[PDB]
DNA sequence: CGTAGCTGAGGACCACCAGAACTTTTTTGAAT
DNA sequence: GTTCTGGTGGTCCTCAGCTACGTTTTTTGAATT
């Protein structure tokens, strides 16, 4: 139960943050752009060379307002994370759990459950309404498959076979997304993955797509208390956000690709903002950004109802209330973590 | 939750202490909300925000000698203001990329 | 634990176990708060009378405000809104002045009279951590309520004295357990504060496994 | 439909016909309502009226120079008007017994 | 300017720090003041309202280097981190060990071995230095007492006995407690301890600071990435910084008993600075807050050694520095961690 | 008396500059 | 780099004051959205 604050992007260069009171105040060279409360904002967005003096960063970081840093294309460059908090029980109940091997196996199999079940239902919906433009017995046999292979993953015991189920889960998946290039032409057509080069298009999209949702998961794992860097899934590597990514494992199915398929579909951007240098891989331009950023704003707008729950509130509180369903299962007041089923 | 507060008010400087009086509430009103006029000021707060700044208001300004209007437009405030002239406000639900 | 006298609780615990048993659950051991508007003038009232470093007398009474108190029978610390002295050779000599002084416990608070007993055990609470250090006895108590701005007399039995016992020790053990216990909803849980974190809702449905069951297998 | 409305302005008095168009816009802003503080005036009008004011005052004040606004607040203007100075002003639903 | 343990703290307060070629360059109002090597760093501590340059800041992120900004006064305000947030494996282990008894017990008499050592120690100093106004025998003998109990809890293995031998120390402590004052003894008179509400105006005075020094601690671990509301001997509990109460056991005595004692033996206050209230108890008034605050202040610009390293620190540094060994305890090549042996 | 045009005479309101600083326990706090 | 208190210059804004006169054809105006 919130209100989904606004979110601050800069995009100029060479700008500088300060604050004033209860506002922040954008300088450049002694030249003012523009000033802002600090009660209707939740995160901030810097791109380039964007400087911020220390109170400002220590006055947003004790108020749970995010602070995140990229150079140009959505990279992880630095963000600001504050003290700590007086809620050691979560913590310690959090840890004691990931130290045990079957309670993590019983957080992953509803992480992948509800995946792969947001999968089949997003399939099976592209079937419903589309005509003969779709292949839609090879679809159908495909969400058979899925959900036969739904009750296997149901029952699993471990962390390796559940690894296992969740990589021909994807592979399953991606055969048949390879096929959505409905309403463009030939130049957006998926050729595979590209994970540090973002080399052709779509690709350059759903990278940026999914460091946008890494920046809120993380941001509303460190808001509700939890900690955002030990995980109950994923090859424990030191120093990643396991959490965010374990939480956003579900949640990228229907918020970062639908996004870019809906807007691909709808023809909003057009293969002529794009871009390329000698290799440069593809980069996006300023109007294309501009762009994505006002669309990606405005569908973070739309209310749903809650599954769960089932009460009324905007698509942008879901990434927010399920890492708090989290702790609340924590805490022993549930049987387990309910996943996002829509 | 989340609709518009305007605050008007209006100080007497011929007093003792009217430009730190002035000054106070200035400094009080804008942590809050934007500018559109000369002792005007329009911002997008909740019910426990708008008791706040009523009850630090009312405790900072002195009685029998100062102004303070309240007006709340509810949550329906997008089709209730205009604007005619040449001083733009920042709107604070679009995208808002600077 | 360092000498036993860190393992202490509050009196403002008192008054949220007695309302709402998951409230104090979530304030004491979770650590949150979240305010509302009728929390906030209550602070705000709170704050604005809490005057200390000065005393008014009328010649014969005394006031005195925000007064450090703490027992070991209950193991309760806190803070005391006004302590009044009365002057009659009846109590006990108390430091500073002169004379034998007779002691009241009179705290502020913004509100109607609340059927529920809440209020009166904090108070009872303050007399008996009152007559643990002034070695006295106190059988009468006054409550402030500011929405109508009145003041209501409490007498002290023994009836209240057990029940906030009794509440104290449940409490030690709840904070022992480190428990968060769950209570009836109703149409309390409305104006609570905590309503966004306390969550009434997913007391009263169904099981996490059968939704998941309903709406996999078909 | 006797709904309550105000109006604020704040004309550029440095320009060259500064003076002259801040009296005549605060002339016939006074016509149609009473005022309540210096450059906000409120009033209670219909949509007739607020019309024919609109079109009166868009063609006194110079756009890229002034800044003028007007909001509504509807028939239940009684809840959502609050003042804590000392610049009290005339109810219309007063019997007016003067 | 100072660097240790592969560590940078700047704390000068408006120095501006910025990034050149490879190095680090300081400045102070275009005044270029120093030029360091970033090869080695591993982590930047800043001590003013500087907010560093944005290349530095990506540089740093990228070369997984974490920037903490602290205010002047020692409070946490910011981290920039990268990807890795840095405490990750330090944090684990700090979990894993606080929830076993024998390593808790190993870290514990680490930490009462220096208490004991370094209350034994000023005593021992103040009897040399002061022969006449003291009872000397009783000193020797409570010395004689403390060095028995210290080899004795060289050699424990359980908490309870810990806690006891610690609680005994604390009692032949405050018995003893009173006579190193030898000034304005009309008021100043130490005849217990009582931490809430506390009486007999002096006692009051100890808490405060008490409080002041915790709460540096604290910003220690913050330093750090340590986890400051999970003790080690104390057992945690939500609302209190456990472990920032073990760490601080060892500096309780020299840095807040002598800085009390300093502040009595030369009359910078005196009881008129104190209220009082009714029932016993005392109260503190603002202006004696504030130059109390004000001393303390200046005392935390004293110059010492450090007596592992040696090398030239303010007392500021002091609750840092030895944080950040604790944390190289948890992973590093420390054996175990070495106390604030202060002779 | 009413409506225009000019003064003049102080109150309000905001934007710059200049100087001097920047650390405080724990407790309470709503429910038509 | 914030926060606070002074001090000053320039601009909105209302009222009190002083002169200098007050008349004007008949036709045209939205709507079902
Ligand atoms: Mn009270």
């Amino acid at each position: 139960m919130k209100k989904l604050l606004n979110t601050l992007y800069v995009t100029q260069p060479d700008t500088y943050l300060s604050l004033d009171g209860d506002n922040v105040v954008l300088l450049k060279e002694q030249e003012k752009l523009g000033r802002l409360p600090l009660h209707n904002l939740e995160a901030i967005v810097g791109f380039g060379y964007t400087g911020a003096s220390p109170a400002l960063m220590g006055y947003c970081a004790e108020r749970n307002i995010s602070i995140t840093f990229l150079t140009k294309n959505g990279r992880f460059l630095a963000r600001v994370v504050g003290e700590s908090r007086g809620n050691v029980v979560l913590r310690k109940t959090q840890y004691r759990i990931s130290e045990n091997d079957q309670e993590s196996t019983k957080i992953a199999r509803n992480f992948i459950t509800g995946k792969v079940y947001n999968s089949k239902w997003m399939l099976e919906r592209m079937t419903r309404e589309h005509p003969l433009r779709v292949n839609v017995e090879q679809f159908k046999a495909t969400s058979q498959l899925l959900s036969v292979m739904m009750q296997e993953i149901r029952n699993c015991d471990s962390l390796e076979s559940l690894r296992g189920w969740e990589g021909q889960a994807a592979i399953n998946y991606n055969k048949v997304f390879d096929q959505m290039i409905l309403q463009q032409k030939e130049e957006f057509a998926f050729h595979g993955r590209s994970r540090r080069p973002p080399k052709d298009n779509v690709n350059a999209m759903l990278s940026f797509a999914y460091t946008l949702l890494a920046n809120d998961v993380a941001a509303a794992l460190e808001t509700v208390g939890l900690d955002a860097y030990v995980g109950f899934m994923h090859q424990d590597r030191p120093g990643r956000a396991s959490l965010a990514l374990d939480l956003m494992e579900e949640l990228r199915g229907l918020y970062a690709d639908r996004f870019v398929l809906s807007l691909i579909n709808r023809k909003e951007m057009t293969a002529d903002g794009f871009y390329k240098k000698e290799n440069g891989a593809v980069l996006m331009t300023d109007e294309a950004r501009k762009t994505f950023l006002k669309a990606w704003q405005t569908k973070k707008q739309e209310k749903i109802t809650h599954p769960y729950l089932g009460e009324k509130m905007s698509w942008g509180l879901v990434p927010y209330v399920q890492a708090l369903l989290l702790a609340r299962f924590l805490r022993g007041d549930l049987d387990e973590y309910p996943p996002f089923l829509w | 939750g989340s609709m518009l507060v305007l605050i008007t008010y209006d100080v007497q400087t011929s007093s003792m202490g009217g430009t730190k009086r002035l000054r106070k509430v200035a400094k009080a009103c804008q942590n809050y909300g934007q500018r559109v006029q000369n002792s005007v000021f329009e911002c997008i707060v909740d019910s426990t925000q708008l008791t706040s700044l009523k009850l630090e208001l009312t405790s900072l300004i002195d009685e029998e000698k100062d102004s303070l209007r309240i007006y709340r437009l509810g949550n329906n405030y997008k089709t209730k203001v205009e604007h005619i002239g040449a001083k733009p406000s920042i709107d604070l639900e679009d995208p808002l990329i600077f | 634990a360092s000498n036993e006298e860190d393992r202490y609780l509050m009196l403002s615990g008192l008054q949220h176990f007695q309302f709402c048993k998951r409230q104090w659950a979530l304030i004491h051991i979770e650590q949150q708060w979240e305010e509302n508007v009728r929390t906030i003038e209550g602070q705000h009232l709170h704050k604005k009378a809490d005057q200390p470093f000065m005393k008014e007398k009328r010649g014969s009474k005394l006031t005195v405000r925000a007064m450090p108190i703490q027992s070991k029978n209950l193991q309760i610390s806190g803070i005391c809104d006004v302590v009044e002295f009365v002057q009659d050779s009846e109590g006990i000599e108390l430091s500073g002045v002169s004379g034998s002084y007779k002691a009241f416990p009179v705290e502020y608070k913004r509100g109607k009279p609340k059927k529920g007993d809440e209020d009166i055990v904090q108070l009872v609470a303050q007399a008996m951590c009152l007559e643990e250090m002034l070695v006295c006895r106190i059988d009468k108590g006054y409550l402030f309520y500011n929405e109508i701005k009145h003041r209501v007399e409490v007498p002290i039995t023994d009836a209240l004295r057990d029940k906030v016992v009794q509440m104290a020790k449940e409490m030690h053990h709840y904070y022992e357990n480190r428990h968060t216990p769950k209570v009836k909803t109703g149409p309390f849980c409305n104006n609570c504060s905590l309503q966004s974190i306390c969550l009434p809702k997913l007391m009263n449905k169904r099981s996490v496994k059968r939704y998941i069951e309903g709406r996999l297998s078909e």
